[PDB]
């Protein structure tokens, strides 16, 4: 939709950086809440990961592309198998020192 | 038909009986049937339609000893503009070929409404030939009904997947067909168009194709004419 | 186009590595600060492709 205007990223720090300096997310200073959040497989855990793609994906209506880990994306491959909806899309894009893996990309599964 | 017979066969000249509303016809069969005690049939008509239909019609035909012909056109009225009435089923059972008018056709203004798919004639094979009209002329009239019926499903087509999306075989058909019917069909009243003449018309209309896509007309034909 | 995003990504880590290591400190506390208003953003497009 025309209100879905932002880049989620839930990637690695480096790729969190990254983005940041891209300057595809940021973070609300009315609403509180971040666009890209920084998140780790040592930091928080799968469940908080869980939740916070969760709350991106439906909560957070307006992004419109998630980027997730492909390491924080294996913990978390259950919820993207769960999310079927289109929009918002979700990209299989790989942290730092892992390569991207085909299979494990839920949107090529449908293939 | 007597007098066609007479004219044809002991004069020796060709006729074209032109029948009108043979649906009025069998009309006075029925009132003549139901005069006697005879019980109506399938769809009141008498169960001898078929028979008298069959004399009406089949009193033409060529002949060998005389060098005379006779032609018909019957010309039909379809009450529920339906072929399962007895009427057209039974004409198209003796007859040999249909040529159908449109109401489609006739909503748009198109004179005559006539639609070329339903329509043909069985014996076109023999008629249209290189001593009789000119040599082109049976290739010719397959391309225009292959691309005809293209056009009829580009046109259907065109509200289902977009104009953008059709092919360049489907976009070209959409402009052949618009022409074909809005100025071959398309005839005025009182013109007057020789066979000749309207494959010509036929050939313009055609010509909007490069030779590539003419596939229903022969190679040799296809490099003579175009 | 998963392709490229393969490559794409690579060559951006690369980047992003040959930056933090040219200004000898991690760049991305000072990114994070600095995300009071995001300078990209994506607008939808009813694109119509076939039907």
């Amino acid at each position: 939709a025309e209100k879905r205007t932002l880049i989620a990223v839930i990637a690695d720090e480096d790729t969190t950086t990254g983005l940041l300096l891209a300057g595809i997310g940021q973070i609300t200073p009315e609403t509180q809440e971040k666009n890209f959040f920084v998140y780790q497989e040592g930091k928080t855990t799968k469940e908080e990961i869980t939740d916070k793609f969760n709350h991106f994906t439906e909560e957070r209506d307006d992004i419109a592309i998630l980027l997730i880990n492909q390491h924080i994306a294996e913990n978390i491959r259950a919820r993207v198998d769960s999310f079927t909806n289109a929009f918002p899309a979700i990209l299989e894009i790989p942290s730092k020192d892992h390569p991207y893996d085909p299979e494990k990309d839920s949107v090529l599964k449908r293939v | 038909l007597t007098t066609a017979e007479y004219l044809a066969y002991q004069t020796e000249r060709h006729v074209l009986t032109i029948l009108t509303d043979m649906s009025s016809y069998a009309d006075a069969l029925r009132e003549v049937s139901a005069a006697r005690e005879e019980v109506p049939g399938r769809r009141g008509y008498p169960g001898y339609m078929y028979t008298d239909l069959s004399t009406i019609y089949e009193r033409a035909g060529r002949v060998e000893g005389r060098n005379g012909s006779i032609t018909q056109i019957p010309i039909l009225t379809m009450p529920n503009d339906d072929i399962t009435h007895p009427i057209p089923d039974l004409t198209g059972y003796i007859t040999e070929g249909q040529i159908f008018v449109d109401r489609q056709l006739h909503n748009k203004g198109i004179y005559p409404p006539i639609n070329v798919l339903p329509s043909l004639s069985r014996l076109m094979k023999s008629a249209i030939g290189e001593g009789m009209t000119r040599k082109d002329h049976g290739d010719v009239s397959n391309q225009l009904y292959a691309k005809y019926a293209i056009g009829k499903d580009a046109a259907a087509m065109k509200a289902v997947v977009g104009e953008e999306a059709l092919s360049i075989e489907d976009k070209l058909s959409l402009e052949f067909l618009e022409k074909f019917e809005k100025t071959f069909i398309t005839q005025g009243a009182y013109e007057d168009r020789t066979v000749f003449e309207s494959l010509d018309q036929a050939w313009s209309l055609l010509r909007i194709y490069p030779k590539e896509m003419l596939n229903r007309i022969s190679p040799k034909i296809l490099d003579e004419f175009y | 186009a998963k392709q490229k995003m393969g490559r794409v990504m690579q060559t951006a880590a690369f980047s992003l590595a040959e930056v933090s290591y040219a200004t000898g400190e991690n760049i991305g506390y000072q990114v994070q600060e600095s995300v009071s208003t995001a300078r990209f953003k994506v607008r939808a497009r009813q694109e119509n492709v076939s039907g």
